[PDB]
């Protein structure tokens, strides 16, 4: 009864809210290394350095 | 019945051949900014 549950809902959920964040920028992290999907001959790279 | 032969007789020709092809770039790269402002 220290608290009352409206404050614990309050806590719990930007809890929920952060471990939701935390994923997704795990996730977009992840993504900044390219990767080949497969495993074969890879060609000219369509793409510049410092490109967008 | 005739006909136009050509003698055939052994010659010292060179064996070369001409690739055509288009000069490029052996690595381009391009500046962007990463940040908003003002070029100073």
């Amino acid at each position: 009864q220290a608290v009352s549950k409206q404050q614990y809902a309050d806590a719990n959920a930007a809890y929920l809210q952060s471990k939701a964040a935390v994923e997704q920028a795990r996730i977009n992290l992840r993504y900044t290394k390219v990767l080949s999907p497969i495993s074969g001959r890879i060609g000219r790279s369509a793409v510049t350095e410092g490109a967008l | 019945p005739e006909v136009g032969i050509v003698t055939l007789e052994a010659q010292t020709v060179t064996l070369n051949t001409e690739l055509p092809g288009r000069t490029n770039a052996f690595r381009i790269a391009e500046v962007r900014p990463q940040v908003n402002g003002i070029i100073l």
